């Protein structure tokens, strides 16, 4: 029925109805917070990982200043635990809201 | 004149004289201060905000109300029917400033279908087939707008001719609502600030206020919250409510240039020295509140040094509390007592307020107050006053002047605030201990008390599965360890069930009948099991229990059965949202706390019952003298006797079933339920009371149990 | 009229006589209400020389259409015979107590004249089921609400409270590591709310017209509580006295909201409902417990949702009630010899469905299930609003929720607070109060279906995943699974039917029936439904009674003298008892009687009742009657 | 039910329920009158279904 | 790749000055080729056995007045609906995902 | 009919309807009087009723 | 309110009458039917199913 | 009144043990008062169980990795 | 905005701005990986996706859908009433306007955005029963309607079963070949939905 | 097993294997050493083929 009953209004310049439709979407700075959430996960990323493999033996490709301290634990257990640690940091430092 | 736009939170007082002062009572504090505010926010355009609710969106809503200027000097002006209109233009000829023609004019009154001809090629004409939008651009022009609809948004809507045309047009309420803005206009100022309900596009002379609270969520534009804050925060634009105080205004807490020690930033100094001699001569459902930020520090060390320590914020402790205890800012005063537990005024801050938090973060924390912790702190200091707002309390949290009744885990230290708080005073009414109900009552009721009965029937249990259950209760990580627990928990549901029901059930009228009561339980399903007519709140403290009532050594199970009945009720307890038990202790005690602040001296005041004197002989009593005996069921206080006087000719449509037995027990009932909101605000109330007669001694002799009906009168007394 | 034997009127003679000796002529009535259809009905054709001829129908392929053929006739022979145990020790030992042993005797020894089917075993088998009595039985509306509504349901294992999460706001969202029956449920309301969220169907300003319009009816009540509310809260509503008619219909109160915003009433839905009760013939009498017009718009979402999951899962079971016959061929099919049959319904289910356990999982997973959808979007009149979420400490917020949300949050706001009830009772005296319950209002067929919903998604639940967990019988194993609800399983309310996949021209064991009924009964159980099953081999289904593929009307349940009445005067005029014998006389159509014989009585019935007058308060009096040949227009002949 | 009864001035051998009853447990709230009305009531009723 | 989106039909730039119907769309076509295949099934054998042909003309008859209207939807498929597609991309919380 | 017809397309479709109907009865010819269901009379049989 | 019943029934009648499709068009409008499935349900009407 | 001077020394109930600070009246309360095998469930082990309760007690971290 | 509302700046001094509104592509890349690994990669993850895409879609467009032209078109076709059978009524009996406003051509529509994610198939019911013949009108319309819709959904086995559904209907007088053993020319069509099955 | 359920068992399947489990460790490097040391205590010795 959608395809075989399709009409518009008889004289229509789709220019000027899609500019004037699409004129209060592109209104402020709103569509450009998934950006800045963006740069957030990104460094959260980096440096979760980095936490995690340090407390391993060579884990990934990280370097290592802190390798004269002991960590006897390495199960993945504690791994959780650090992960955790660093997202509810972030979470708190940069006041984030969801997942 | 820069603008700050204002969203009210949680609990945000409208009724108030000032919408100033719920936003932060500092402001009125100094004249100085308060001449640098405009208001506007006008009540026609709340009244048409509270109508479009249901019809837009957020984003909608916020794209056409943001360009409205400050003062709205448009009007709409409504258009009667084409055969009504257009004898208008006729009835005075010069109203015809469009001129339509005379034929025009009189051809709709002949025809039977009057056309749109009037008002067709009217300037500006708004047909009913029109949008939102299309009048609130036309509002940005300040002209005046004609309209063919009621339904309108931006700007006070009025009749553009007399009534006459619209009546039958339109009807009673209708021809009523316009009333106002047919002489709608008054002056807006030119001051430093203005505040505004009205949103705006943010900017450099636009501010969004932050009060670090909730939104109304009755309040109809609370959705564009989120939206507003963001992009504010994107760009700097919050503002904390302190900043307000400041000569200039800057977003930020400790600035260089000024020390903030000033008597206007000290929100503990509450002071009321004006006067005008208005009905209010308190207004006992308005209360103010303040946020605290405190400073929590331990012994120190072995030279004299200290930690640095721990600041936390509590939310929404009533200040006349502080006040009225001479608390101080800057002030270290001691935390723990003698036997190591809190100080009794911090305890009651606890409880009143309505949150704790980690002071940076948006981390709720419940405090410990026992022995448990390590270097427990030995000192608090209060720092500063993050807010400090008047908020709404008329039957917020409970509804009925009847009785409530709150559900609070086992541990709680309901004692300290029933007992401690009105001992601090014992000078004044507040409440009569035979009226509320402690949660152990029926419990001990028993001739075996039920913690007996549960212990004799638990015992028969191997031990190692008993011991094996109270280790899975107090370790989190174990999950369910069915076997242990269920069997304790069927045990429990069991004995309950088959005992605490009845002997609950036929308790009925001591809950509720008495004149007014104040009853704890340990559960909503205690009262919903046995059908007890009475509103239950599910409060909350922000305290640990479990710790607390593993310091109270002193009891029938040794600290072990404690935490079973705890976590059995706590299983037994539905699942829902709980609320803030500070929230109900603020409506019933907060306005209490106000008294000592007044000036003048109360009055008292009751809404006694009759009683004809047939039916007391008719049972058996011996009464001398022939007028119907009456009985107060509930006593209240004013201190304006003329608007007291003036407001006590209301009838009200609650009849009371009174009923009392031989042995004097006197209970009361209300057959259409008494709401607290139908209190006039200016009243008082006590936290409980009991019924009696008004004059016992015109009774000699008390016959059978009796039982009548009544009227309700509030009256005065001497 | 039914045309029996004198030693059958004998004996329920002897039954009348006994019960009314003792006192409470009523309840000892009620106390031995189903000693006649269980020694008779219940036990018919358990010896050994069973045969005769019995309806061969078939059931169509598209099952959910409800079509069947009848498609011949098949022998009977002592392999069909019933399987379950006989009622006569169970009966017997309780007619002991009321020293009526020889009425069992006298019966017993009757019906085993009849070892074969026909016409003559059927029609003494619906001759003595019609001597139960048909008293309407009354008591006093105090003492019936305060027995009914005092019973709460016991949960043999509770939801613990570590398995939900932070709340939001009012509800709590249910942890995904919890399994069993309550994650079933959770997820299928889920999954039907997600259906609901995203329905343009709705929003269709003519089908919005078709619910108001369902609120409204002549019938309604809590009028007074609805003025009350809305006067404490400074809502002036108009009045319409001089239009004469009763505040407390349901369309007087719609009148008064017609106007007002609707956020503004908000308040109200929180007031007392008041209740009225029907009495009924073999049991308890009903309750009807009419909301008011508000209340009755926010449960909006759950009938919404019930709706589709009936009428998208199993076809309502028939609960589209499009013509109630569609049940007659049904229940034949499920009585015939190749297929056995149990009958199923909950104990209470009014009573039952609750908060705590129930209601509480229905309005997280509808307020989860209404997720997927605009944040912002109005429904009814009920605008998006900020909730705070709190399910994550460390991180709590407000965020938008749509208007099915926020109708959500209010309803379990109620259903936690519980129904607060206000009973007056005109035949007691001077004795009205309020009381609260549980209980679900439950007072016409708007009730029916979420208990259908619930009902058919425990079943279904209890069949795919617990019983083969848990039974023991291989064979039983072998057989329970490949079966499934939508072919095996009908309900409606708390009524239910379950026919079991015809065993290979054989029949189960009693030993695995008994074992498959004691595990249901523990099912239920568990999350505190008693399930009141059993097993006779026949087919009781919204009061209708068929045995071997043969329809057998209850006549009992039509007493020719009886009829409810509700109140202390029968407030009504003379011209009514026409309609009244135009009734009465369908039914004895209806139930086969002997047709010639009740058309003799009938007509006299109808002379009686041609006549009538009446007479002013203070005047005169007024008098007619009817030619005889208006009951012939009337339809008989 | 008999000691609960008056006499009616049409039929005089039937009766019904005594006005001092109805009026004291009307009234006066009597509790044994309230009980006999209570039960005068649904007995009446029961015979009426 | 980036910035760049598929499309299951053919699609065009927005058109210059008004709109109309057309017929050269790849909807159009397939629309009436598709019509015009179950013409000739109609007209088969198979049918004329057991179908009246009063009936089977009218059958013709309304297939064939389907393909004759004036639908815009072809026209919206290939023209207008990738430009809104297009803006819409960039406003969605969840930016498309495409294969 | 203001609970009937809680917006205004719905009362243009009827009120429409039932004007082009009764043009067209009287018109046509068919007859006069026909009471034919439509909206209008709902709130009317609800007052009834 | 509305039966349909009757609904139905006129429907037949005027079709049966051989009125022209704006009386039906009219009629459906009359209970809130849009003039797009106004028409739609208009066709469906025939004596034959 | 409300107190404005710090206690001089710590009591616990029943030892009559008097301390100079609250956290060794703490500790005092946390160890020493809990063994008391007198009734028919003080067994040793629920006394191990809650002595552990309470020290791994701490409501006021900002992270809490344990628990998320 | 693809160069609609062209918009531009003013050209004079702009001292202290900071507007810290962007990044890379490869944070846009992992972000949008991290958003697909915090769901539920069942039907609950795009349902949200597409609605509000549909509702955005729905929104702003210049295109209206009316029937009216097309029934309009359809019932001026002359036929005798002497007949047992009005195929026009056959066809208006179908195309029933469920008065959802055609949902599902923007649904349609909406999961194009997201095909990677979620698919939008034919419902099984709306197929002819594979025991019908051609001749059974409904099951013919049927048909025609599953061939007319087919491209606008973005299942890969669309086509096939688009085959198969007219093949179900042929299957006595014109028979073919099927390759996998255990399907036959009467199996029904919505079950072809394996790429080994064509 | 159509499409979407063949991608759901899929998914389950390999949910299923990617899931860490410390039980194959347990068995190849800890579960030797408690078994040794428990059998040289038990009352019965094993017995083994
Ligand atoms: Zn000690």
């Amino acid at each position: 029925v959608a395809m075989l009953c399709g009409q518009t209004e008889t004289n229509l310049i789709p220019s000027h109805h899609y500019g004037k439709a699409f004129a209060p979407l592109f209104a402020s700075n709103a569509m450009f917070t998934r950006n800045q959430r963006a740069v957030i996960t990104r460094e959260a990323f980096v440096c979760a990982r980095s936490a995690v493999a340090q407390c391993q033996d060579a884990g990934f490709l990280v370097p290592r200043p802190l390798d004269a301290l002991r960590q006897f634990d390495v199960t993945s257990a504690a791994a959780a635990e650090i992960m955790h640690a660093v997202n509810d940091a972030f979470k708190t430092a940069f006041d984030l809201d969801g997942a | 004149m820069i603008t700050i736009v204002v969203i009210p939170t949680a609990h945000f007082s409208w009724t108030d004289t000032n919408f100033l002062n719920s936003v932060d009572y500092r402001l009125t504090s100094q004249p100085k201060i308060r001449d640098r505010f405009a208001v506007y926010a006008p009540g026609w355009l709340r009244r048409q905000l509270d109508e479009f609710s249901a019809s837009l969106t957020a984003s909608e809503l916020l794209q056409a109300l943001q360009t409205i200027p400050i003062p709205v000097k448009a009007r709409c002006l409504l258009l009667p029917k084409p055969k009504r209109f257009a004898q208008w233009l006729l009835d005075v000829p010069s109203a015809n400033i469009w001129h339509i023609p005379v034929t025009t004019l009189r051809a709709t009154v002949a025809s039977k279908h009057p056309s749109s001809d009037v008002y067709n090629y009217i300037p500006d004409h708004v047909p009913p087939s029109a949008e939102f939008d299309t009048v609130t651009r036309r509002v940005a022009a300040g002209r005046d707008i004609y309209v063919r609809s009621t339904k309108v948004l931006g700007a006070p809507l009025c009749l553009a001719a007399p009534a006459k045309y619209y009546a039958g047009y339109l009807s009673t309420h209708q021809l009523d609502g316009v009333y106002p803005d047919n002489w709608a206009p008054d002056n807006f100022h030119k001051r430093e600030f203005c505040l505004t309900i009205l949103p705006s596009l943010l900017g450099p002379r636009t501010f969004l206020l932050d009060v670090d609270a909730d939104r109304d969520a009755s309040y109809p534009l609370s959705v564009l919250w989120p939206q507003l804050r963001v992009l504010a925060l994107k760009s700097r634009l919050l503002l904390p409510p302190v900043a307000l105080l400041r000569r200039v205004v800057d977003p930020g807490l400790k600035p260089t240039w000024s020390a903030d020690s000033d008597a206007a930033f000290r929100a503990l100094r509450l002071s009321r020295p004006s006067s005008a001699s208005k009905p209010t001569g308190f207004d006992f459902s308005a209360l103010p509140v303040v946020d605290i930020i405190c400073l929590f520090e331990s012994e120190p060390d072995d030279h004299g040094r200290v930690a640095p320590g721990t600041r936390l914020t509590i939310h929404s402790v009533p200040t006349d509390l502080l006040t009225s205890l001479s608390i101080q800012e800057g002030v270290r005063y001691p935390l723990r007592q003698e036997s190591g537990m809190f100080v009794p005024w911090v305890l009651l801050a606890l409880l009143m307020s309505d949150d704790v938090t980690i002071s940076g973060t948006r981390r709720s924390v419940k405090l410990e107050t026992a022995h448990a912790s390590a270097r427990p702190f030995v000192h608090i200091t209060v720092e500063r006053c993050a807010s400090a707002r008047v908020v709404d309390v008329r039957g917020s949290p409970a509804m009925y002047a009847n009785a409530v009744c709150l559900t609070l885990p086992k541990g709680s230290y309901k004692s300290t605030i029933i007992d401690t708080l009105p001992a601090m005073f014992s000078d004044l009414s507040i409440l009569e201990q035979a009226a509320v109900i402690d949660s152990d009552a029926l419990g001990d009721s028993l001739r075996p008390s039920f913690e007996t009965q549960f212990l004799e029937r638990l015992e028969n249990l191997d031990p190692k599965l008993l011991d094996r259950a109270v280790a899975s209760i107090l370790s989190p990580a174990s999950d369910t360890s069915d076997d242990a627990v269920t069997t304790v928990l069927d045990v429990f549901n069991a004995l309950y069930r088959e005992v605490m029901t009845p002997a609950q059930r036929s308790r009925l009228p001591l809950l509720t009948q008495q004149g007014r009561v104040l009853a704890f339980a340990h559960s909503d399903y205690e009262l919903l099991s046995a059908n007890i007519p009475i509103q239950v709140v599910r409060g909350s403290i922000p305290i640990d229990h479990v710790v607390n009532l593993l310091a109270r050594r002193n009891r029938v199970g040794g600290t072990a059965l404690q935490v079973l009945l705890d976590y059995c009720y706590r299983t037994q307890a539905s699942p829902l949202a709980p609320t803030p038990a500070g929230r109900l202790y603020k409506q019933l005690f907060g306005p209490w706390l106000m008294v000592p602040r007044l000036s003048d001296p109360l009055i008292k005041l009751r809404l006694v019952a009759s009683a004809p004197a047939k039916v007391l002989r008719a049972a058996g009593w011996t009464i001398d003298g022939d007028p119907p005996l009456e009985v107060s069921c509930l006593c209240a206080y004013v201190t304006d006797r003329a608007m007291a006087a003036a407001l006590i000719e209301r009838r009200l449509d609650s009849r009371a079933l009174v009923n009392v037995g031989g042995d004097q027990l006197m209970f009361v009932e209300y057959a259409p339920p008494l709401p607290l909101v139908s209190i006039p605000r200016t009243f008082l109330l006590p936290v409980t009371y009991v019924v009696h007669w008004v004059s016992p001694q015109r009774v000699l002799l008390n016959g059978g149990n009796v039982s009548f009906t009544s009227g309700l009168e509030w009256t005065f007394d001497d | 009229m039914t045309d029996m034997s004198p030693t059958l009127e004998l004996t329920g003679v002897l039954m009348y006589l006994r019960a009314a000796s003792s006192h409470s002529h009523a309840y000892t009535l009620l106390q031995m209400k189903s000693v006649f259809p269980a020694l008779s009905l219940r036990s018919m054709y358990r010896n050994k020389g069973f045969g005769g001829k019995a309806p061969a129908i078939e059931w169509t392929e598209p099952r959910s259409k409800y079509k069947f053929r009848w498609t011949g006739v098949t022998q009977l022979h002592d392999g069909l015979r019933p399987r379950s145990p006989s009622m006569d020790v169970p009966t017997l030992e309780v007619l002991t107590k009321y020293e009526l042993v020889d009425i069992g005797h006298i019966i017993i020894r009757e019906r085993n004249a009849h070892p074969r089917h026909n016409h003559d075993s059927v029609r003494f088998v619906r001759d003595v089921m019609a001597l139960t009595s048909g008293m309407y039985l009354v008591r006093q509306p105090t003492m019936s609400v305060l027995r009914e509504y005092s019973q709460v349901p016991d949960i043999k294992d509770p939801i613990p409270p570590s398995a939900w999460t932070g709340p939001i706001g009012n509800v709590r969202y249910l942890l995904p590591s919890v399994q069993g029956p309550a994650r079933h449920l959770y997820d299928t309301w889920r999954a039907a709310a997600r259906q609901i969220a995203q329905d343009p169907q709705w929003h269709d300003p003519l089908n919005q017209a078709i619910m108001r319009a369902q609120y409204v009816t002549a019938r309604g009540g809590s009028s007074a509580s609805l003025k009350f509310a809305l006067k404490v809260t400074g809502i002036v509503l108009p009045e319409y006295d001089d239009s004469k008619v009763k505040k407390s219909s349901k369309i007087y109160q719609a009148a008064q909201i017609a106007r007002i915003a609707f956020m503004l009433l908000i308040a109200a839905i929180h007031a007392e409902v008041t209740m009225g009760i029907r009495n009924q013939v073999q049991r308890r009498a009903r309750s009807i417990m009419p909301l008011n017009v508000i209340q009755q718009a926010i449960s909006a979402p759950h009938t919404l949702v019930a709706n589709y999951i009936n009428k998208h899962m199993n076809l309502s079971t028939t609960s589209g009630s499009v013509v109630t016959d569609k049940v007659i061929p049904l229940i034949l099919y499920a009585s015939t010899p190749p297929n056995t049959v149990v009958n199923v319904d909950i104990k209470a289910c009014d009573a039952s469905i609750t908060y705590n356990y129930f209601l509480s999982v229905i309005c997280g997973a509808m307020h989860e299930g209404f997720e997927v959808g605009n944040a912002d979007a109005a429904f009814m009149g009920v605008p998006s609003t900020i909730v705070s979420d709190r399910r994550s400490s460390v991180a709590p917020y407000s965020r938008p929720i749509s208007g099915l949300q926020t109708m959500v949050q209010h309803l379990a706001d109620l259903y936690a607070a519980g129904f607060r009830y206000s009973v007056s009772d005109a035949f007691s005296s001077g004795n009205k109060f309020s009381f609260p319950t549980s209980t679900f209002p439950s007072g016409s067929t708007a009730t029916s279906t979420e208990h259908t919903a619930n009902n058919s998604t425990m079943m279904e639940y209890f069949l795919n995943v617990h019983a083969p967990s848990h039974v023991k019988s291989a064979s039983l194993k072998r057989i329970l699974t490949d079966m499934t609800i939508q072919r095996n399983y009908v309900c409606q309310g708390d009524d239910g039917i379950l026919l079991l996949p015809h065993e290979a021209a054989s029949k189960i064991s009693a030993d695995d029936m008994n074992e498959l009924l004691t595990c249901l009964r523990d099912y239920g159980q568990l999350f505190g439904w008693n399930y009141d099953i059993d097993w006779s081999d026949t087919a009781e289904y919204l009061k209708l009674y068929a045995l071997m593929g043969c329809r057998i009307p209850n006549t009992s349940r039509h007493p020719p003298v009886g009829k409810e009445y509700a109140a202390p005067q029968t407030d009504e005029i003379w011209p009514s008892l026409i309609d009244i014998v135009i009734g009465h006389h369908l039914n004895g159509v209806t139930d086969v009687l002997n047709w010639r014989e009740w058309l003799r009585f009938s007509w006299a019935f109808a002379c009686y009742s041609s006549r009538g007058g009446y007479t002013n308060p203070k005047g005169q009096s007024f008098s007619a009657q009817y030619p005889w040949w208006t009951f012939v227009y009337l339809g008989i002949p | 039910i008999g000691p609960l009864l008056t006499s009616l001035h049409t039929i005089p051998d039937y009766g019904f329920l005594h006005p001092a009853i109805e009026n004291d447990a009307t009234t006066l709230r009597a509790e044994r009158a309230r009980c006999a009305s209570t039960f005068y009531k649904i007995a009446s009723s029961q015979a009426r279904q | 790749p980036p910035n760049r989106m598929v499309y299951p039909w053919p699609n065009q730039p927005l058109p210059r000055l008004t709109v109309a119907p057309t017929y050269d769309s790849a909807m159009s076509n397939w629309i009436s080729t598709t019509i015009a295949f179950f013409i000739r099934v109609v007209n088969s054998v198979n049918m004329t056995a057991t179908v009246n042909d009063l009936t089977r003309r009218t059958m013709t008859g309304v297939m064939t007045a389907m393909r004759q209207v004036k639908t815009m939807t072809p026209f919206y498929i290939q023209h207008m609906c990738p430009t809104e597609l297009s803006v819409l991309a960039s406003v969605t919380v969840t930016p498309p995902f495409q294969v | 009919t203001e609970y009937l017809f809680y917006d205004s397309a719905l009362k243009a479709r009827v009120m429409k309807g039932r004007y082009n109907w009764e043009r067209l009865s009287s018109s046509l010819s068919l007859n006069v009087g026909s009471r034919v269901p439509s909206l209008f009379d709902v709130p009317g049989k609800w007052v009834a009723a | 309110g509305l039966d349909v019943e009757a609904v139905d029934a006129t429907l037949l009648r005027l079709k049966i009458l051989g009125a022209p499709p704006e009386a039906f068009i009219a009629v459906l409008n009359g209970i809130g039917m849009s003039d797009s499935e106004a028409h739609q349900i208009a066709g469906r009407i025939s004596l034959a199913n | 009144v409300t107190p404005i001077v710090n206690p001089s020394s710590y009591v616990c109930n029943v030892c009559n043990a008097r301390f100079s600070t609250m956290s060794a009246l703490s500790e005092h309360l946390r160890s020493d008062h809990r063994d008391d095998a007198s009734t028919l469930l003080a067994t040793p082990m629920i006394n191990n169980a809650i002595r552990s309760f309470l020290t791994a007690w701490d409501g006021i971290r900002i992270l809490s990795p344990d628990v998320s | 905005a693809n160069n609609l509302l062209n918009s531009t700046i003013p050209i004079s001094l702009r001292p202290t701005i900071l507007c810290p509104w962007f990044a890379s592509s490869e944070d846009l890349r992992l972000q949008q990986v991290m958003h697909l690994v915090n769901i539920s990669s069942n039907t609950a993850a795009a349902l949200p996706l597409v609605e509000a895409l549909s509702t955005l879609l729905r929104s702003v467009t210049p295109l209206v859908l009316d029937p009216t032209v097309l029934t309009n078109a359809i019932t001026t076709i002359s036929e005798s009433t002497t007949q047992t059978i009005s195929p026009i009524s056959e066809i208006l009996r179908l195309l029933q306007p469920m008065g959802n406003d055609y949902a599902a051509f923007w649904k349609c529509i909406a999961s194009w955005a997201y095909n990677g994610l979620v698919t939008t198939v034919l419902s099984e019911d709306a197929f002819p029963d594979s025991s019908q013949s051609i001749t059974h009108l409904p099951s013919m319309w049927k048909c025609l309607f599953l061939t007319l819709a087919g491209p606008m959904t973005s299942d890969p086995h669309s086509p096939v079963k688009v085959f198969m559904a007219l093949a179900n209907l042929l299957a006595q007088p014109e028979p073919i070949a099927i390759g996998v053993p255990g399907m036959h020319q009467t199996t029904p069509a919505s079950q072809f939905s394996h790429p080994g099955v064509w």
